[PDB]
């Protein structure tokens, strides 16, 4: 189940490993536009919140 | 460049670039009249000895 | 003039476009970053199938 629009929810993820392969495995995902880095590029960083 | 992919990272640098480029045109000509308004007083000191 | 003819499966169609990664184009067929040409994909669900 997924949320309405006019009540959005927010799930805090910490303190684990971020792998992002299993994204783009699983399902098309069509659409994964970024604004502030590029996808490729999110294995080589460290995210703070 | 570890944020963003090779395209845009180019487009980013470049307002950098010419952004530096104009800070160092503006330090170089600042030193041009300057050094031209020490050599009017040098040639004066060199007159008046 | 050089063309490369193939046939994928319509899942992972678009990974011929370069700087995508994958099985396909890093194990099959991978273009160069900066490729000048043009490509042309269709579906033959009516003949292969």
């Amino acid at each position: 189940r997924f949320a309405s629009v006019y009540a959005w929810n927010r799930k805090r993820i910490s303190n684990c490993v971020a792998d992002y392969s299993v994204l783009y495995n699983l399902a098309p995902f069509f659409t994964f536009k970024c604004y502030g880095v590029s996808p490729t590029k999110l294995n080589d960083l460290c995210f703070t919140n | 460049f570890s944020r963003l992919d090779p395209p845009e990272a180019e487009v980013q640098i470049d307002r950098l670039i010419t952004g530096r480029l104009q800070s160092l045109q503006t330090y170089v000509t600042q030193q041009l009249i300057r050094a031209a308004e020490i050599r009017a007083s040098a040639n004066l000191a060199a007159t008046k000895m | 003039v050089y063309a490369d003819s193939f046939v994928i499966r319509g899942d992972e169609v678009r990974q011929i476009a370069p700087g995508q990664t994958g099985n396909i184009a890093d194990y099959n067929y991978k273009l160069p970053d900066d490729f000048t040409g043009c490509v042309i994909a269709w579906n033959s669900n009516k003949l292969d199938s």
